[PDB]
């Protein structure tokens, strides 16, 4: 087979950006929360029912 | 003696009745589960007023919840205070009215009233006497509008001498929430007119108008707009149910409100109303209530009162205060703003005094009056309405259940000939 | 998201049927909903409330609606799963060589994290008092331990918390009274503790058996009544507010020290039909009558009774104005004004005369039991 | 109380509703072997999610689905799958020969062979439901073994039950992308068929898809998979409100009379908003205005057209998520504001506002990432007219010298169709022009 | 409830950008990843709910090598993941190529990112727009980005902080022409524009910061201060507030001259700095010393008409006004006719903020100026002569056509810059 690997896998998407279908761009940040939980949104203050 | 039944018609009528209840539940003190837990003997003194009896001594309350679709009914009952209500008395379809205002009066809300005529109809003679009717529901729905309307014409031939009152919230003009908004609204009020002992408008626009000025808040909920409401409709029956000065029922109201035949419309308005860091500052004086009762901004409509005249003016003076006051600020207003009111009346202003307040406060005052501003929000909608009809846009659905073109047709007339009278007597001298 | 479920049961009071429900709980926002085994529809639509996370555990109920309702068991296997190895349950009590300090020692127990969930007050009779302590029948100082046994009140009380057993243990020290003080002087046995056999408290210390203790002094069918002495007496309940702002022990350990004679205790949990009808004598006075009885159905709360010579001028003199916010203006030293915070919750209540108090602590410890 | 029974024919049709029963499926709480979870069995008490399962009586939940497909390769897929434990064993009927893009093949000549067990698994589920709201038929307009059986089974439909609302989410030709070298002759026929028997059709063009997936998601190399769960991701949202507790509700049966102004115009082109990659989501809040501003964007339009050509009839949006009535107030005020975006003159009002309390559950391992707000959007605005116009012109260069038009001949297939169906297309075409002209 | 949004273009433009941002990220309290470790910032920057925050900002350039520098170093978290809108080919100084031929496929992606932003503001109060005529990308995107901006959007106020050739020293060999079609389309549409040549901030760090070899990291700083000088009115509590919008009402003498010249001072290294007082009467003394110029050009040659000065500091108000008074008497500094006052005083309490390993030293007092000057005539003197020189034997001029632009738009050029110079002479004349 002569095949690339992930060990070489990798290099080939810093170079060229050459991927395998249907795989996503991976910065690598530092995600101080966990990116599968956390719903990644802003929430706008809203108490219960004010004229109360 | 004088009691009423509570009926609701579509999701909107029924989604308001739930603060309704609720609202008025906490005035009696009336636990959940029908035992009575209030302060004074003059919580329990008219609990005939909206509730009956039954044996082990838990209290139901008389409502009649008519729909044709399940989403709203199985809804209302799992909220608080959901338990008082009878579960023999619920009524419900099956299909749907898929906001058709003709599928819902003639072509399946017609084949399910036998079984809602039939509720109706023991609780009115199960009672003592019955004074009227009250009624919520929406006219910018195709089930309310069209099944709910059924209901009141069968119901005024039955009872030719009882009243009716109908608390509609109309569809704004810049809001629109159902695209079938003109059509459902200009039709119903061509039978509401004729029968409807009374209609009173408000706007849901005027909803979201009141709260981000006055209360100062950030982010409403539908219970917002819905809880002021269920406190305003005890406004116009709250002095029929406890001691005061000047008792007035229902009828009464009825008797210094319509000066003609049809023109039988009303707007009200909420006050006093302060925000949550706003609530000491201002002073509590009988004159604090009057300028806001009367503001235009506080008044719970979209149309501008400002750009007519008070064919009358009611107000329901709530909560122990000093007679002569109530007066002195009355007529002064009458007065100071002479131009605005009729001239060929006299004495265009009626009071009220009730001596129990609502709870939470120690002051509050409900307006209602007949105006030549509610002129506005039918041209509004007439406008509307001429626009589809010349291009017969959205029609095949409401002619494919045996409506003909004429009967459109007809209820626009009837529609523009109220418009048009109603300004008649504005230019009207003496 | 993450959800847990408590199957519950509601007494109700129109006829002698009982019904159950489900009473979720959504963690993730603090949301209440609930539902019905029977007829298969929904019946509260997920709203919010008040529920704290420590008052959820078997065997302890909490309010809703004017309505009491209460954990059966568990609902599901995933709830069981979390809950297995936290909400243990250890039973506590005192000696009666410290009676004179009860207050204090319950000072610290609320702070250490767990929860004080049952309490009750009683004089242990000879012939259980061999059946209190079945295994150590033979050994040389069992006889001579039963003896003191039968000397003077006992407090009991149930403790509940995160691995509450193990934490319990840790707090009292090492078993020897005399070792204790050189090694842990900030342990209950450093500070109380006088010889060998008057340790200031004995301790559950094995799950097995720690359940027996707890059903032998908290099960519907006990050798073990109330002492509550009816005559010359007053009566006082602490308002709940003080259990949910964790200072119980700072107001029961306040009236000890003025030498009142703390005759009986037995915690209750009330609702609407016995807390308005007790109260149901103010009606023509004190305008918040609704407040002040509702207010009282709301989470645990202790009730009191008190003895020295005159049960209610003595005390009334330093239990003091009714109003709470002007008890600091013109009393600083008395009872409310050091925790009273506003009318409703105005902490320990008094009755207001001596010639009617005898009835009020007989309505706790007499009938509604 | 309320059911809807789903149709899938055709192999396009089968993977895309394939997707949406793994979104569906996600959503509510059921593990993949039929059988609930067993650490919640009895968890949901509450019978919220019967819009799409039926109690067995004791067991596990069946899927509310047959899928039809007359080639075996495809769906004996399925059957071996880890699925195969969930969907009842007799209902996917499977055929013998494939139709071969053969439009009169799969219409004429093999379909008379299976369409009558199809009706019969038609009835059966049908039967258990009280309440059937309507149909949800998808199927791909550019193959023809998909068209001819996609076509017979609403005409039968049609007449077997009546009134009942029928909806096709199909898939028609890109404007420039291409599959086979036919479909300009099958999508003209089918779209006879479509037309005067379903109530709505939505545009669901591939090319667009590519396109959106690219500008936001950042991938570079899109495969059928990501196709898939964005529709079945919209499907989710227009069915959202039929089984979960919303503050204002719409009925299936209350969205067919609130988007066909006329008897005849059936299709709208849909879009959905936000998708937005978890690599880079969190950067924004997701604001109510910002989405709907770009819900009406022209590169996020599901369809290969430009809505700014046209005039707009009637669009009816269903959000979902915590937004605040009043921000949806606030969101609309705005766009009739805009001169960019103008409605078609008779029609003063245009929207119908639909709010949520159940947000979307992401799918594991998926481009998607979780979000609070989103908003799913179907508008019927003259800019269809270009998807049909174009459709049109590649028909006439085919026929003018009868190429390709010997072998549909060779199924039955009477010659005059073609002429009869090139008049509706053109029918069709000159309608959207008279309805946009101002009074 | 007011925000103003950063506009970026070329490569110096987005390396002065980035000069600009550092300072901002250490003054408000903000790491450099975008958390905060535990309302006035708002005013540059937005919250999205939890955690960070994401800086109002666009990146446009034809060049990856400049921003791929950035999306590789420690900002990467910071900026917007998509708004770093990168091209693929580089313009290469052909001020035309920017323009006609390659910005027309580019500047869409621009114009929508600018729609997307100012509709989550509310408080759109303008905009701050860096630009470098030196180079031909720099010039074309530039040129139709504000022509673009204006049209679009109406009478929002724009600001653009260009950078000239300098009178002796220069870095291209075509600057002449890209020079004078920039200041042609940035005439009609940027309100204000102040300039910053070169050869005079190597004047400033040398004869100050005792720096004998400064570098471009170091020259970036400078004008990265200068914008917080100018901007700290707006994101700090002041007895004296001076709006953004309040500045084309004071420094404008009329619609056609909106050039002012801008200077700093003081410059001062921490290994020197603190051995005299620096009080308030040196320090507007130095204000206006020929020196010290961010700009070349010699204030002694002409009038002034108008100089708005922002302190910025602890300084008392009192001592203000004297100051003022100590400028006018001296008889070396002659103010036009027409103006009697020519002084907009504002202050602020804020001290600056030094970055550390910077060469600035900690001052509890500045003073940052911005005035228009008779002599910013100077340098367009000086550029037209240039330009008429290597037009007359068509010097390149085979190229600039080369990417569709006519030979007609060079020559309406010559002559709108003719009238410039009329105008400054006309202003000038006493009455
Ligand atoms: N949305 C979507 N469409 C697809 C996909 N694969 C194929 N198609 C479309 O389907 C058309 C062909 O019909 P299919 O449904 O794929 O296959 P089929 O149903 O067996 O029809 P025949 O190929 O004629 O047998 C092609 O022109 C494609 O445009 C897919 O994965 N997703
Ligand atoms: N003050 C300052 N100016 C710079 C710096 N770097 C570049 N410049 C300016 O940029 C001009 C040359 O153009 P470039 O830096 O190459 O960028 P450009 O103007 O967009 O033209 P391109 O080369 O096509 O990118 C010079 O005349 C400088 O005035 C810097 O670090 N500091
Ligand atoms: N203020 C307020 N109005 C409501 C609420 N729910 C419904 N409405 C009104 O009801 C109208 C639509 O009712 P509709 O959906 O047709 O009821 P249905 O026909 O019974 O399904 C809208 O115009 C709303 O203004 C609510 O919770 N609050
Ligand atoms: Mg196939
Ligand atoms: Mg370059």
């Amino acid at each position: 087979p002569a095949v690339n690997d992930q060990a070489a896998h990798d290099q080939y998407v810093r170079s060229h950006g050459n991927y395998e279908a249907g795989e996503q761009k991976n910065r690598n940040y530092n995600w101080k929360v966990d990116p599968q939980q956390h719903r990644f949104g802003k929430t706008d203050k809203i108490a219960s029912n004010e004229v109360v | 003696m004088r009691e009423i039944v509570h009926i609701q018609g579509g999701q909107c009528g029924n989604q308001i009745g739930a603060k309704f209840w609720e609202v008025i539940s906490d005035e009696h003190g009336i636990d959940p589960t029908g035992t009575y837990h209030g302060d004074s003997d003059l919580q329990l003194e008219r609990i005939n007023v909206y509730y009956n009896e039954a044996t082990g001594g838990r209290y139901v309350p008389r409502a009649i919840l008519m729909d044709l679709e399940p989403g709203t009914m199985d809804s209302v009952r799992a909220g608080p205070f959901g338990q008082l209500f009878r579960p023999d008395n619920f009524v419900f379809g099956q299909t749907g009215a898929g906001n058709n205002w003709a599928k819902g009066h003639y072509t399946e809300g017609a084949e399910l009233i036998d079984s809602v005529l039939d509720v109706v109809r023991k609780e009115a003679e199960g009672c003592d006497c019955l004074q009227g009717f009250q009624i919520t529901h929406s006219l910018g729905g195709g089930t309310g509008s069209g099944m709910g309307t059924l209901l009141i014409s069968k119901v005024r031939e039955e009872y030719p001498d009882r009243i009716m009152e109908t608390f509609s919230v109309v569809p704004s003009p810049k809001v629109s929430d159902t695209v079938v908004e003109p059509y459902n609204a200009t039709l119903s009020v061509h039978q509401l007119v004729e029968n409807a002992d009374e209609c009173m408008v408000i706007d849901n626009e005027a909803l979201y108008d009141i709260c981000f000025r006055t209360l100062k808040l950030t982010t409403p909920t539908y219970g917002d707009l819905n809880h002021l409401v269920s406190a305003a409709m005890s406004g116009v029956t709250c002095c029929l149910r406890f001691p005061g000065q000047l008792n007035s029922d229902l009828r009464k109201l009825a008797v210094n409100l319509i000066p003609f035949p049809r023109l039988h419309f009303f707007m009200i308005g909420f006050a006093p109303l302060t925000s949550r860091g706003s609530q000491q500052y201002r002073a509590l004086t009988v004159p604090e209530l009057t300028q806001q009762m009367f503001d235009a901004k506080n008044m719970m409509c979209a149309a501008d009162p400002r750009h007519g005249r008070y064919l009358t003016a009611s107000a329901l003076f709530r909560g122990r205060m000093s007679t002569k006051e109530v007066d002195e600020q009355m007529l002064n207003v009458q007065n100071k703003n002479s131009s605005y009111f009729v001239e060929w009346i006299p004495n265009n202003i009626k009071s009220s005094i009730c001596d129990i307040p609502p709870k939470g406060l120690k002051m509050a005052v409900t307006f209602v009056g007949n105006s030549t501003a509610i002129q506005e929000m039918f041209k509004r909608v007439a406008e509307q309405f001429t626009a589809m009809f010349r291009r017969k846009a959205f029609l095949h659905w409401y002619t494919g259940e045996g409506m003909d073109e004429m009967e459109f047709t007809e209820a626009e007339s009837n529609m523009n000939d109220l418009v048009s009278e109603y300004q008649q007597y504005q230019d009207a001298t003496a | 998201d993450i959800r847990y479920i408590f199957i519950v049961e509601w007494f109700d009071t129109a006829a002698s049927l009982i019904r159950t429900y489900y009473l979720t709980y959504f963690t993730q926002d603090k949301t209440i909903e609930m539902y019905d085994l029977k007829n298969k529809k929904v019946f509260l639509k997920r709203c919010e409330y008040a529920i704290k996370d420590s008052d959820l555990y078997i065997g302890s109920i909490l309010n809703v609606y004017s309505r009491q309702l209460k954990i059966v068991d568990f609902a599901d296997v995933f709830t069981r799963s979390k809950f297995q190895n936290i909400k243990e349950k250890t039973f506590a009590m005192i000696k009666p060589d410290a009676y004179i300090h009860i207050g204090k020692i319950i000072s610290i127990i609320e702070r250490s994290g767990l929860q004080i969930s049952n309490l009750k007050m009683t004089k242990m009779s000879q012939e259980d008092a061999r059946e209190f302590y079945g295994e150590h029948k033979g050994k040389p100082f069992y006889d001579g331990l039963v003896n003191f046994m039968s000397s003077d009140l006992i407090v009991g009380m149930e403790l509940v918390g995160d691995n509450a057993i193990k934490r319990w243990r840790e707090l009292l020290g090492p078993t020897n009274t005399l070792v204790a003080r050189e090694q842990a002087p900030n342990s209950i046995r450093g500070l109380f503790g006088t010889d060998g056999t008057r340790n200031a408290c004995h301790g559950s210390d094995s799950p097995g058996s720690a359940f027996r203790e707890l059903n032998f002094f908290f099960a519907k069918t006990s050798k073990l009544k109330t002492q509550a002495f009816f005559n010359q007496c007053t009566c006082c309940v602490i308002k709940p507010h003080i259990v949910k702002q964790n200072q119980v022990g700072e107001v029961i350990d306040m009236i000890l020290s003025e030498g009142f004679e703390i005759s009986a205790l037995q915690t209750f949990f009330l609702d609407r039909p016995t807390a308005e009808e007790f109260y149901e004598v103010y009606k023509g006075v004190l305008p918040e009558f609704n407040a002040i009885a509702e207010h009282l159905t709301s989470g645990m709360c202790y009730a009191l009774e008190v003895r020295q010579e005159n049960a209610v001028k003595s005390f009334r003199d330093i239990a003091g104005p009714h109003d709470p916010e002007i008890a600091k203006v013109i009393r600083p030293n008395t009872i409310r004004a050091r925790f009273g915070i506003d009318r409703v919750k105005n902490g320990i209540h008094c009755t207001d005369l001596e010639d009617d108090g005898v009835l009020e602590v007989e309505y706790f410890f007499n009938a509604l039991q | 109380m309320r059911e809807v029974i789903s149709i899938h024919v055709g192999q396009g049709g089968i993977q895309v509703g394939n997707a949406c029963w793994e979104l569906f499926c996600l959503e509510h709480g059921i593990q993949p072997d039929g059988q609930m979870p067993s650490d919640k069995t009895i968890g949901g008490g509450d019978d919220a999610f019967n819009t799409f399962f039926s109690e067995t009586g004791a067991g596990k939940h069946v899927p509310r689905a047959v899928f039809l497909d007359l080639e075996p390769t495809v769906i004996d897929e399925v059957r071996t799958g880890t699925y195969r434990q969930l969907f009842h064993p007799e209902q996917l009927i499977s055929g013998k020969e494939d139709a071969a893009n053969n439009f009169a093949r799969g219409h004429y000549t093999i379909g008379k062979e299976i369409v009558d067990l199809c009706l019969d698994r038609i009835r059966k589920l049908a039967d258990n439901c009280t309440g059937l709201q309507g149909f949800l038929v998808f199927n791909s307009v550019g193959g023809g073994t998909g068209s001819g059986l996609g076509s017979l089974l609403l005409e039968r439909l049609s007449v077997d039950y009546g009134k009942k609302s029928k909806l096709g989410f199909t898939i028609y030709p890109s404007p420039q992308v291409s599959t086979a070298v036919v479909e300009p002759y099958n999508s003209i026929l089918s779209t006879h068929s479509l037309l005067e028997h379903t109530d709505v059709a939505v545009m669901l063009d591939n090319e667009a898809i590519y396109d959106i997936c690219r500008r936001n998601l950042d991938i570079e190399r899109p495969t059928y998979t990501n196709l898939n769960r964005l529709i079945a991701q919209v499907i989710s949202s227009l069915t959202a409100s039929l089984r979960f507790d919303g503050a204002l509700n719409v009925d299936i049966t209350e969205f067919q009379t609130n988007l066909v102004p006329y008897p005849r115009i059936h299709f709208m082109l849909s879009s959905y908003a936000p998708i937005i990659s978890a690599e880079k989501a969190y950067h924004e809040q997701l604001s109510v205005a910002e989405i709907t501003n770009s819900a009406f964007e022209p590169a996020n339009m599901m369809a290969k057209c430009d809505p700014r050509h046209g005039k707009y009839m009637a669009c009816s949006m269903m959000y979902r998520g915590d937004v605040v009535p009043k921000d949806v107030n606030a969101s609309i005020a705005t766009i009739k504001t805009k001169r960019t975006i103008q409605f078609v003159d008779w029609c003063p009002t245009g929207f119908k506002v639909g709010i949520n309390y159940q947000p979307p559950t992401v799918v594991p391992g998926g481009d998607l990432a979780k979000v609070m707000r989103a908003v799913c959007m179907i508008s019927n605005s003259t800019a269809i007219a270009e998807v049909f116009s174009r459709l049109d012109h590649k028909f006439d260069l085919m026929y003018a010298k009868r190429a390709f038009v010997h072998w549909y001949v060779g199924e039955g297939m009477e010659e005059g169709e073609f002429s009869e169906a090139r008049e509706d297309l053109a029918a069709l075409e000159k309608d959207y022009e008279e309805v946009g002209i101002e009074t």
